[PDB]
């Protein structure tokens, strides 16, 4: 089988470690157990970044009106320049956005022998100065911790002086083990430190949706179909976010949870903290959203927006079937293999398959098993070596601001009733029976793949989209959407759709053999 | 757009805004490229590799392969000895290259790593098949830039393979800097149209600029030989194109190898063009051809015809040394005026050639900043305004923002198609960079005049 | 801008409003300039030599030499005899070109003018010098275009100097129909690259692309010889690039030598240069080179990177017959739609061709038509708009007042520079139309698109 | 000297025909006699245009609420599509404008063996239909007189049946022996047609430019003073015209006459018919704007507009005085020749020695010896038999509307004065001793000028630009103007010395040489 002849040129020491992060997903094994969240293999050729791309590139940036400073030499700054596509407007027209910068210590050798805490004590004054933002962050880097630099004492200092918080975080890029640990050193401060310390009022029907990065406009998409059926969005975790609006996030009832990898200890701590709970929300594919739509219905279990809910779904279908019809037409028969980071390879799946197309193979960057088999195993998960210093944090109930929003019996009852209340079920479980999961897929493992299976298309990010196209084989990115979008929300179906078959029907593909072979 | 730049200027001594340089290793990876059959392998914590490969990727629009160490917490307290010895063993035997380049990050040189020791170490444990070769230069990301790793790289590779055996190759070496593929390209042709043998190091050429044949070849089919790279120090002469890229690797080889150097700028424009044809013919005694004679008699006829529109046209400038350097001295020779000039990378250099070539045009009230950036430029243009905008990617807020014609120029170019396959450099090369800056020059004067004042003949 | 044109279209059937060809003569005299040491002569009033060398000169902004008859209200009356006459006395004298190449105009073939019988007078009365050479075509402006004087001077060409003496040559010859300098220069570099000998006829290359040296040479270097023009009855087989400009050369040649030939679409993408590639090695049983072979992969490699850009897109192209037949296919080859596609020049065959590759392609709802002009083309964009406009230099106008992404191609581009230095065919020339296509396309949605829509990478 | 060595290398015939064409003035003969206005020489390789280039693509082109339809193939159309920069705008923002269309019946073999009557009727109707114009012009071309075509009766059928005029034009190609014939051949049916036929009320110090025809913006630029000063400018014949200004040109007290050979007819003929009398207008060159200005304010003899002329020319040349000292020491000491068509090569003059360029050599297309020398030897003129079948026009004074505008007492008066009323002298009595002059030049000639007198720029046409910089010689184009503009006026003179020096002190000229020679 495929495993097996992915495995075979693995040394032995690789070959057996390696093995347990491929599973095949059968009848009589429908969640089979995985390893994932372990170190990378050196030398394998990895797609996987850092904790600093993680805490920074990804979770804080698209705060638009807060400085965002890397505490490091340059590179750590200019590669998160726009790379990611978290778009964001100035708030009503007229707010701070820092989007089109990044900022920087730049630090040089004196920093590293003698330390480069006075630069960023100067940097952090040089920002507020000059920009007098919401707030400052500030970012370390692989140096950091090695050269010195207590960057949470100079925050605080800093605050002091100048009035407006100073958010450090211990981000070196070589903790952990991927992105994964950036996202969790990132809610850690973003829990203790930012929400709830806002004191805006609570509007009726209020929800949040967390960890959704607003790529090439999604957000914006859900929040126009999400605001026509009367809900009031009360803060975006952190696409086109304000500050003070992540200050707000406790003004909900209801926590959608888009990216569970990224923000699911925020999730889980504002429940602890607040009583507000979480669904798992999807905002990809047309059965994924009406699925979340009902969902959200019925927790708020009210007549009028039960009935907008239905009426929207049917409005907003009824537009674009002719379009849903067409894909399929163009698609159906075709097979795709999905590598994405934490979680897209999932959330994508119930559109590929609407279209008629085929998912053979899947895999995360960096997903934890908790991702692939559901957060139902996540009592028999140990944290290894390399994840082990992490913080932890503990929240107590706010005495204050704790409420029951949903009661103990209606909990129950929506439970079920098939609506996923603060819990989720997994990948793996909606995938198809004999299709293979690959943990931290390496190039070795994608080329397997394809020389096995024989894709019409494999769906990546931008350091495999040309190793793809090289064969002869379409790959889309699911990350940056070759810089397009939305592909999220009933708009984004359709363009997801329209470049899906672009890509495929593109007459160059046919024309790569000249015609002297 | 950037709407939070201000127009009155304020001293930053410490916060370093939307740069004009980026880190060594990319520069080193893309050096190691160069090499046929080679993986760059990046001695550190897994992001930055990630980093520098979709750096080169979105300018090529090409795959970039490379390994790394994936440094945890783990070596961040023993070192990363422990990593590289365990990545060459998979190297190997899962990707088979010819030869493994090794380059550094700021944290394994932050941590001091020894890698002549873990190097010596490997062969003795037979980690390194015999025919395979590991090699390794030192990339600190806090000292100079992308244009100083490359350099670095290219030492690495001459203290590593370069060989006098005593066996006379009759060759010129040829290092041509931080420059695309494109350029590696035409520097060759204009070699061959001279007739003189040559070794050119690195070279991304069929590498990073290669055709879709259906297969996807992991060592593209070209770069320098790894047999080619060892001759390099049976040759006659270095020729290094720009100081800051390619200067250490020469003066390495001549010390090495006792194969003495000769220092040319980058060869954009008339006179750095001329003044690398006039190298070649005086090293070889072989007279220039007729065909880089006719394309030489091109560009001028170019300049003359299209004079009106550059005459006195203010231009800001953003980029690496060599290339901004041979740029600039191509804008006066057009008529036109460098009136703000900035690298990233440092060094007195660039500030020295800038100065002097605009005083010999007799140019004063240009600024010219070494270690500048976008938001040092953008401060500059909003208290007196340019007609002209050339630098990478980057420059394009700035244009739109200001309303400048543009000119996308250097590294990296992430935003249009076919660019690496355009030379920039030699008489070619230069008639390139005229149809382009006087195209964007007369498209905003044809966008924004009165209907009245619109023309058929430009 | 063009307030003046309705979107309310009412049939036209008389006025003819800003069209999309030219008359015969200028055809004419771009193909005599592509004899080396012809000075092109113009058989009747002087206000069309004017006008004629005029479209040149801003065309490649470059001299454009012809002699005129100078046609008075007496030559209506007694013929233009005696002022051809006097005229080959004045530029043997004067300007001692090799040969004189002569056109007519619509006057003197109005008159009915008999350029035979001339120009035997002035052979039996020694006007014409010893070694020299009179030669003639007619080309009636109110029949064709300015492709069909292209067409009737290679016909010229043939009838005079052809010779088969019965020793063969080994060549290929070429006639490259109505493109070009720098097509001409890259369909050269394939056949040399294949290493097939050829002769080339007519070949503008070195006339009206050269260099600026600081002397004018009248003559200048380019320009097929004289004796290589009679060495084509001489020659294997004869390749007719665009059957409407160069078809009626090779069966003339056919006719008179016994040369076969065959007819092939200009090179213009991937189809069309690879029917030309092809063409070539069947004839000869030579191999396709790796050079060749990888400028095709890396076109390829371009038009896959750069696909979601053009596929849909809809194309509005105005032109001569086969160029816009070459390109339109090339258009379709990129994914895109040719969605209304116009030529000037009569004749059945652009019709057909267009037809039959959009029923081919699935593509309805297109319109075609042959003897239209702009006028046409902006009412049909009034009523529904397109993505991009490739044309002339007169296709501005369009393109300012609809807001359309615009590439200039084909006869004349007058308003920017170095034009003539780019090829449009081969790989090569693909390469450089992709590109340009690409770039407008992005210059718009990064001009028009809200500022949070704003890229970096693209 | 140079006459002999230009004259060298001709055959005999044409030697003896060409030598009277060439004149060196000087101290002992000031006004020598040239020989002009004569045939081409067939296969000299002249620069001259046609009668219909004359007619319809320089006189009547301009003139933008018109249609003008060239009857003839399509070329005569498409080579005078916007290559000569008449300037137009709609009138108050909303009239009528064509500048950007040319108009034709695109002639074919049908139409040649049985003629275009029939086509043509049919491009006016749907000319008329299509765009409502004031008029329609109908221009012919080469073989239109020769197939029989009545384009007089057809415009005259045409008029009657759409109710607006249409002037037929017979311009054909070889009428004449240049361009001049086609001036002619307009100022005809203007004058007859045109000119009279509105009924506006005169303004006071009405002023009509004759002659002008707004390339680059010229007459907007000369409008500008006028208006400043206090003149109200009547009429531009025919730049930037309303066919509506051209038949109120009789609606004025004076007649500048920029271009005296274009417009001489129709000048004469408006003194004779309505007794406006007209000036010579220089309009190029600070000496020249000023003697006009001058000139014109002692004809109205007006003590408030006197003052204000020269308060206007005050502030004027102050504004650009130090663009002015700029111009003579960056340029003083060069050499220059000219080539121009029928006046500018004249025009220029005061300019260049302005700046201390030196002119050696002044070559002119097409020029009359009333050009060269002047109005007096009108009647010492042999008519020849290439230009005898041109019709003249003879008006008389219109009993109804003339009137003594300025009376005989006054005229005297104001010659005495050095007020050239009514009469003008020529290139030559202005020019300084020394200057040689070239009629109809040709390649030969100007090559052997090139050669001998070594100038440092030679001005000339699009034909003969770029053979001239293929030398390394500077040629700035005195037609099109570089595509750039107003050269005249004050502003026209800090364009055009701008362009100058940005010519001369291009780098390029001193790289030719490569250093390998
Ligand atoms: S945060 Fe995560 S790698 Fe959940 S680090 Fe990564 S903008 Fe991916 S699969 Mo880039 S866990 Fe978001 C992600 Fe998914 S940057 Fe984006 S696309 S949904
Ligand atoms: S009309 Fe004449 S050739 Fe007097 S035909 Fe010609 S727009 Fe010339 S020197 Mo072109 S007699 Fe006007 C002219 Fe002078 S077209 Fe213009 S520049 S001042
Ligand atoms: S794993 Fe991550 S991105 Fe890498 S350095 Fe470390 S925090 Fe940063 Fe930074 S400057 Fe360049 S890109 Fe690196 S070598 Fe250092
Ligand atoms: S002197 Fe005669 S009126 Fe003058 S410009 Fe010449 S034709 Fe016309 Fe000619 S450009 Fe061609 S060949 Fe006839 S259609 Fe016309
Ligand atoms: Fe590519
Ligand atoms: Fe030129």
């Amino acid at each position: 089988n495929l495993k097996d002849e992915i495995l075979e040129k693995y040394i032995p020491k690789t070959k057996k470690t390696r093995s347990g992060h491929i599973v095949i997903k059968t009848e009589e094994t429908p969640n089979p157990e995985i390893v994932a969240n372990t170190r990378t293999v050196p030398g394998i050729i990895t797609a996987r970044g850092c904790a600093y791309a993680g805490c920074k590139g990804v979770v804080m940036g698209p705060i638009k009106d807060m400085v965002h400073i890397t505490h490091g030499p340059i590179g750590c700054s200019f590669y998160t320049w726009g790379g990611r596509r978290f778009k964001s407007k100035p708030e009503n027209g007229t707010g701070l956005n820092f989007n089109e910068y990044v900022f920087s210590t730049d630090m040089q050798e004196s920093d590293i022998v003698f330390g480069g805490v006075n630069k960023l004590k100067d940097a952090i004054h040089e920002a507020y100065e000059m920009f007098h933002p919401a707030a400052i962050g500030v970012y370390a880097t692989c140096p950091v911790g090695l050269i010195g630099d207590d960057i949470l004492a100079v925050a605080a200092t800093a605050s002091k002086e100048i009035g407006i918080p100073v958010h450090a975080f211990s981000c070196e890029g070589y903790k952990g083990v991927s992105q994964s640990a950036g996202h969790h050193i990132a809610n850690n401060t973003v829990m203790t430190d930012i929400i709830g310390k806002g004191n805006k009022e609570q509007k009726k029907y209020s929800i949040n949706v967390l960890g959704e990065y607003n790529i090439g406009g999604d957000a914006w998409e859900m929040d126009r179909v999400l605001e026509k059926i009367g809900y009031h969005v009360n803060a975006t975790l952190t696409g086109d976010a304000t500050y003070e609006k992540v200050q707000n996030a406790d003004k909900a009832d209801l926590n959608l949870v888009q990216c569970h990898r990224s923000i699911n200890y925020i999730a889980e701590m504002m429940e602890t903290k607040y009583g507000i709970p979480w669904i798992k929300c999807n905002f990809i594919g047309v059965d994924g959203i009406v699925e979340t739509l009902r969902d959200m219905a019925k927790c708020f279990d009210d007549p009028e927006l039960t009935k907008r809910t239905e009426e929207v779904i049917a409005e907003e279908i009824a537009a674009i079937q002719d379009d849903l019809d067409y894909f399929k037409e163009k698609l159906q028969g075709k097979t795709a293999c999905l590598y994405v980071g934490g979680s897209r390879s999932h959330t994508y799946m119930n559109m590929l398959k609407s279209f008629g197309v085929d998912s053979l193979v899947a895999g995360f960057e960096f997903a934890h098993r908790d991702d692939y088999e559901g957060r139902e195993v996540i009592p028999t998960i140990k944290i290894d070596a390399d994840s082990k210093n992490i913080p932890e944090i503990t929240v107590t109930p706010d005495e204050q601001k704790y409420r029951v929003v949903i009661p103990e019996d209606k909990v129950e009852e929506l439970k079920k009733a098939g609506v996923p209340l603060s819990s989720y079920g997994g990948m793996m479980k909606e995938m198809h029976d004999g299709t293979i999961l690959i943990d931290d897929m390496n190039h070795h493992d994608m080329e397997v793949v394809l020389e096995k299976l024989k894709p019409d298309m494999f769906f990546a990010g931008i350091k495999e989209k040309f190793v793809i196209q090289k064969g002869g084989v379409l790959s889309k990115q699911l990350h940056s959407y070759d810089y397009n979008g939305p592909y999220a929300g009933f708009r984004g179906v359709v363009n997801f759709g329209h470049e899906l078959v672009n890509g495929i029907y593109t007459p160059a593909w046919k024309m790569i053999t000249p015609p002297w072979k | 757009m950037l709407d939070a730049t201000p127009k009155e200027i304020v001293e930053r001594k410490a916060l370093r805004i939307n740069p004009a340089k980026t880190c060594q290793p990319v520069g080193a990876m893309y050096a190691a490229l160069g090499i046929h059959n080679c993986l760059p392998h990046s001695h550190g914590s897994q992001g930055c590799c990630s980093y520098h490969r979709t750096v080169l990727s979105r300018h090529f629009k090409e795959p970039a392969m490379a390994s790394t160490s994936s440094f945890t917490e783990g070596a961040s307290v023993f070192g990363g000895g422990s990593n590289i010895k365990t990545a060459v063993k998979n190297i190997f035997s899962l990707y088979n290259p010819d030869i493994i380049a090794v380059h550094t990050t700021c944290l394994s040189e932050t941590l001091g790593d020894d890698l002549p020791t873990y190097i010596s170490q490997m062969e003795d444990a037979g980690s390194i098949p015999e025919g395979k070769l590991v090699i390794h230069t030192n990339t600190p990301s806090y000292v100079g830039s992308h244009v100083t790793g490359f350099a670095n790289m290219v030492q690495g590779i001459v203290n590593y393979l370069s060989e006098n055996t005593g066996a006379k190759n009759g060759k010129i070496n040829v290092i041509p800097g931080f420059v695309g593929p494109a350029d590696m390209r035409e520097i060759k042709r204009l070699f061959e149209a001279m007739d003189i043998p040559y070794i050119m190091f690195p070279d991304t050429s069929g590498v990073l600029d290669g055709p879709t044949t259906g297969e996807y070849k992991m060592y593209p089919e070209g770069g320098t030989k790894i047999e080619d790279l060892k001759d390099t120090g049976n040759s006659d002469l270095t020729l290094s194109l720009g100081s800051y890229a390619s200067d250490l690797g020469a003066k390495t080889l001549e010390k090495k190898c006792k194969v003495p150097f000769k220092t040319l700028r980058t060869p954009i424009g008339v006179s750095a063009t001329d003044e690398f044809i006039m190298a070649l013919s005086e090293a070889t005694g072989k007279e220039v051809p007729a065909s880089i004679e006719e394309e030489r008699g091109q560009l001028i006829d170019l300049m003359i015809d299209a004079q009106q529109y550059l005459q006195g046209k203010k231009v800001a400038l953003l980029g690496d040394p060599d290339e901004i350097i041979a740029l600039s001295k191509f804008i006066i020779e057009l008529g036109a005026i460098p009136k703000y000039v900035v690298t990233g990378t440092p060094g007195m250099k660039f500030q020295k050639e800038i100065d002097a070539m605009l005083a010999e045009a007799g140019i004063e009230g240009s600024k010219v900043k070494v270690e500048g950036d976008f938001f040092d430029v953008h401060q500059w243009i909003k208290n007196e305004g340019v007609d002209l905008l050339i630098s990478n990617t980057y420059g394009k807020f700035i244009a739109r923002e200001e309303n400048i014609p543009f000119v996308r120029f250097g590294f990296p170019i992430m935003d249009r198609y076919g660019h690496y396959y355009n030379p920039k450099v030699g008489y070619k090369g230069a008639i390139r960079l005229v149809e382009e800056i006087t195209n964007v020059i007369l498209d905003k004067i044809e966008r924004e005049c009165t209907e009245e004042d619109f023309e058929v003949v430009r």
